[PDB]
DNA sequence: GGACATGCCCGGACATGCCCTATATCTGACACGTGCCTGGAGACTAGGGAGTAATCCCCTTGGCGGTTAAAACGCGGGGGACAGCGCGTACGTGCGTTTAAGCGGTGCTAGAGCTGTCTACGACCAATTGAGCGGCCTCGGCACCGGATTCTCAGGCCTGGCTCG
DNA sequence: CGAGCCAGGCCTGAGAATCCGGTGCCGAGGCCGCTCAATTGGTCGTAGACAGCTCTAGCACCGCTTAAACGCACGTACGCGCTGTCCCCCGCGTTTTAACCGCCAAGGGGATTACTCCCTAGTCTCCAGGCACGTGTCAGATATAGGGCATGTCCGGGCATGTCC
C-alpha cells in the first residue's frame, strides 16, 4: 500500500482539501462535485488569509504589539480599499473605529 | 415600563461621541430611544421566531446571529 | 478663578478617547432589562443567553455609531455642527429605513 | 467529550506559520477568521451552484468556481487567485 | 414546439374567481409571472435554510409556515396561515 | 379517471407543477406532501389580493383591462405590498403622482 | 408678448412626465454608449433589443430615484436648486460612494 | 469603434429624468456628474452581463443575462424574464 | 378739531392655452380551440431519517452587597442654530435650426437553439488509519497599577515708551 | 522734565502623551488520547463536449419625417455671504445609585442515545392539460373637435393720513 500523503501537500496548500470538499459536498449545493473545486477554494481562502495576516501584522508592529488582536484586524481590513470593499457590511467585534476627524471640527487660529 | 430610562443620557452621549458628533441636541435622546426600540423589536421578533421553531425556551447567541444576518448586518464573534 | 476649557476642547478630547478604544459604552444590565421587557411583548416568560445579550449589545452600538456618523455628515452638509431630530429623520429616510 | 465540531483553526495556524513564523493568534481573532472563511465559502459555493444551474449544468466543475471567484473578488485579487488555482490544479492533475 | 413553464391558465382562473369581468395584457402577465416566481423562490429558499439549520432533511408544512410568518407582514401572514391551515386540513381529510 | 390534488383541495394553482419546481430546484432530498399545497394556497391568496387592488385601480381609471401602470399603483398604494416589494422595480409602472408640500405655490 | 412666470412651466412638465410612462432617454445614444463601454471589456459584442431596453429601463429608474433623493436633500437644506454636492451627498449616504 | 458618443446623453434628457423624479430646478453643472454616474452604473452591469455571456460559451448578450446581472446587484428588474 | 378729497392697497371681475370630455378607426395584441406527449397521478417497496422516551449537567435563572465609576441634576456661558437682507449670477423660459431620433423594408450569416454518442467523470460501498478534535499545563504576552518625564500652554515680573501736569 | 499706568515680552508654574517599570494572570499553543471520515480501490450510471443541422434576428444599410437638442437672449429667485439674536447644550461640580464582580443554589431543557415507524425516492404504467400554432375580435393609441377654467391682469371699494377753515 502506498504511503498516504495529503492533497493539501500535493497542492502546496495549507487549507484541508478533504475537509473543504466534505463541507462543499454536504452543504446541499449539488449532487456531483469536481476534484478541482476544493483546490480552488482552499487556494483562495489561504491567499486571503495571508493578505489579511500581512496587514494585521504590519499594524501590530506599528503598535509594537506581538500578538494579533481584533483591533489590529479591524485596522488592517479598513486600511485596505479592496478588503474594506469586500467586507463593507461586516462588523468586527472589539474592533473599534478608524481615528478620523472631519476638517471642519478642527479648531482654527 | 420604566426601563426605557435605563438607556441613560450620558450613554447616548457616549455612543454619539463614538459616532463623531461634537454637539447633541436635547431632543436627540428621545429620538435615539425610539430608533433603538424599533430596531430591537425587529431583531427580537426574528430571534424569538427562530427559538420557537427549534422548540426551545431560551434565546441563544446563534439565534441572535441568524436574526442579525437576515436583517442585513452580519455580526462576527459569537459563532457561525 | 478655576480653570475652564472653552466649549469644544473637551468634546474633541473625548472624541479621540472613545475612537481610540473599543470597550462597550452602553450599560449591560439596563439594556438587558429593556430587552426582556420588549421581548415579553412578543412571547411571555422568554429566556436569554448571556452571549445573546452581548451580541445584541454589540450590534446596537455599531448601528448607533454608524447612524450618528451619517447624521454628523448630513449636519455638516448644512453648514451646521449640532445634530437635531430632523437630521436623524433625514439620515434614516435616505438610508431607506423609513 | 462533546460532539465533533469542525473548525479550521489548525489550517489557519499552519498558513500563519508559513507567512509569519513568529506570530500568534487570539481566540477572538480566530473566531473572526473562521467567520470570514465560512462567509467566503458560502458566497463562492452558492454563486457557483447558481451559475451551474443557469446553464443547465448538473455537474460541479472548476470553470464555474473560477468564474465565481472572478465575479466576487476584485481585479488583482482575482488574477492572483486564478493563477494560484490553475497552477495548483494542473500540478495536482500531474500526480 | 418548445414547452415552457407559466401559470397563465391558473392566474386567469383566480382572476375570474375574484373579478370575472377584467382582462390582462402581456406586459402585466409578465409582471405577474415574475412576481409569482420571485415569491416562490424567496419562500422556498427561506424554508430550505430553516430546515437545514435545525438538521431537517425533509420539507414539511411547519417550516413552510414559519417561513411564511417571517416573510409576510401581519395581516397578510395571519390570513395566509389561516387559509393554508384550512386548505391542508380539508385535503388531509379528503386524502 | 384521474383527479388532481388541487381539485380535491379547491385551489387554482397546480399542486403538481409547484411540486416539480420545488423538487427540481435542488432544495432538499425529500419533500412533504403538504408543503406544495400550502405554498400554492399562499400564492393564490397573494395573486387574489394584487388582482383585487389592480382591478380597483383600473376601475378608478375607467379602464376595463389592467395595465402595468395599474399594477404599480396597486403595489405602491398598499402599505404591506409596498413593504413586501420595497426593492422591486416594475417595468412601465411609472411613479405615484406625489408632490412635496413645500414645492407647491403659495 | 405673453411670458409665463418662472416655476409654472417646470411644475407643468413635472406633472406631465410623472403622469405618463413613455421612456425619456433616447434609445440610439444609449445603445451607442452601451457599445462603447462594452468594447473596452470584451470585443465585438452583440446585444439583444430587449437587452438594451432592459438597460434603459434600469438606468432611467435609477436616475429618477437619485434625483428624487437629491431634491429631498436640497429642500432639506432650504434649497430648490440641485447642486453637485447634493448628488455627492445622496450617493455617499446611499452607500455607493 | 464608436468614439465620443458620450455627448449623445443630452442635457434635456437628464432634465426630463429629473422631472420624473420630482426635481423642479436643475443646475447646469449637474449634467457632467450625472453623465459620470451613468457611466459608472453601466461599467458594473456590463461586466457582470458579459461575464455571464462569456461563461455560457456565448458571445451575444441576452436579456436573461442582463436580468440576472441586475438581480445580483440588488436592482432586480421585472418584465424581461425570471 | 371737523370736514374733504384722493393715493394706495387688496379682494373681486377678465382673454389665451391647458386640462378635461366625446367619439370614429383599426389593429395588433389579447382571448380562445387543438394535438399530444411528457410530466402528473395511482400503486408497491424500502429504509433511513424523523417522532418519542429517559438523563444530565451545564447553562441559565435567582439572590446580597459594596462601592465606585457612572448617572442625575444645578448652573454659567458662548458659539452655533435660526431669522432677516443684499446680490448677482447662474438657471428658468421662449424661439430658430439642424441634428439626429424614430419608423419601414431587406440582407444573411454569425450565432443561438435542438439532437446523436459515448467515454471520462463522478456517485456509491468496504477497511483503514492518521489527521482532527476534546482535555490539561503552563508561561509569556497581555492586562492593571504605580512612577518619572516632557510639552504646548498660561501667568507673573520686569522693561520700555507714551501721556499728563 | 518728573511722575504715572499699562502693553508687551520673556522666564518660571502646569493637564495629557513620552514611555518606563513592575507584577500578576489566564488562556492559547503544545502534547496526548480517541475517533471518525477521506483515501484507495473498484464498478456503473450519466451527461455534456463535440458535431451537425436549423432557423432568428442583429447588424448594417437606405430612405424619410419630424420632434428634440443647442445656442442665444433675457429676466429673475435664491445660495452664499453677512449681521444680529438667543438659547440651550458643554463642561464642571455635587449627590446618588445601581453595574459589576464576587459568590452561591437550584432547576430545566439541549443535546445525546436508543427504539420504532411511516413517508417519500424510486420505478412502473397510463392519461390529461398546457403550450406553439392558429385565428377571431375588440379596447386603447391616434386623431380631431368642443367646454370650461387657471392665470397674470385690471378695476372698484375701503382704509389711511395730509390739508384747509
Amino acid at each position: 500500500r502506498a504511503k498516504a500523503k495529503t492533497r493539501s501537500s500535493r497542492a502546496g496548500l495549507q487549507f484541508p482539501v478533504g475537509r473543504v470538499h466534505r463541507l462543499l459536498r454536504k452543504g446541499n449545493y449539488s449532487e456531483r462535485v469536481g476534484a478541482g473545486a476544493p483546490v480552488y477554494l482552499a487556494a483562495v481562502l489561504e491567499y486571503l488569509t495571508a493578505e489579511i495576516l500581512e496587514l494585521a501584522g504590519n499594524a501590530a508592529r506599528d503598535n509594537k504589539k506581538t500578538r494579533i488582536i481584533p483591533r489590529h484586524l479591524q485596522l488592517a481590513i479598513r486600511n485596505d480599499e479592496e478588503l474594506n470593499k469586500l467586507l463593507g457590511r461586516v462588523t468586527i467585534a472589539q474592533g473599534g473605529v478608524l481615528p478620523n476627524i472631519q476638517a471642519v471640527l478642527l479648531p482654527k487660529k | 415600563r420604566d426601563n426605557i430610562q435605563g438607556i441613560t443620557k450620558p450613554a447616548i452621549r457616549r455612543l454619539a461621541r463614538r459616532g463623531g458628533v461634537k454637539r447633541i441636541s436635547g431632543l436627540i435622546y428621545e429620538e435615539t430611544r425610539g430608533v433603538l426600540k424599533v430596531f430591537l423589536e425587529n431583531v427580537i421578533r426574528d430571534a424569538v421566531t427562530y427559538t420557537e421553531h427549534a422548540k426551545r425556551k431560551t434565546v441563544t447567541a446563534m439565534d441572535v446571529v441568524y436574526a442579525l444576518k437576515r436583517q442585513g448586518r452580519t455580526l462576527y464573534g459569537f459563532g457561525g | 478663578k478655576p480653570h475652564r476649557y472653552r466649549p469644544g476642547t473637551v468634546a474633541l478630547r473625548e472624541i479621540r478617547r472613545y475612537q481610540k478604544s473599543t470597550e462597550l459604552l452602553i450599560r449591560k444590565l439596563p439594556f438587558q432589562r429593556l430587552v426582556r421587557e420588549i421581548a415579553q411583548d412578543f412571547k411571555t416568560d422568554l429566556r436569554f443567553q448571556s452571549s445573546a445579550v452581548m451580541a445584541l449589545q454589540e450590534a446596537c452600538e455599531a448601528y448607533l455609531v454608524g447612524l450618528f456618523e451619517d447624521t454628523n455628515l448630513c449636519a455638516i452638509h448644512a453648514k451646521r455642527v449640532t445634530i437635531m431630530p430632523k437630521d436623524i429623520q433625514l439620515a434614516r429616510r435616505i438610508r431607506g429605513e423609513r | 467529550k462533546r460532539s465533533r465540531k469542525e473548525s479550521y483553526s489548525i489550517y489557519v495556524y499552519k498558513v500563519l506559520k508559513q507567512v509569519h513564523p513568529d506570530t500568534g493568534i487570539s481566540s477572538k481573532a480566530m473566531g473572526i477568521m473562521n467567520s470570514f472563511v465560512n462567509d467566503i465559502f458560502e458566497r463562492i459555493a452558492g454563486e457557483a451552484s447558481r451559475l451551474a444551474h443557469y446553464n443547465k449544468r448538473s455537474t460541479i466543475t472548476s470553470r464555474e468556481i473560477q468564474t465565481a471567484v472572478r465575479l466576487l473578488l476584485p481585479g488583482e485579487l482575482a488574477k492572483h487567485a486564478v493563477s494560484e488555482g490553475t497552477k495548483a490544479v494542473t500540478k495536482y492533475t500531474s500526480a
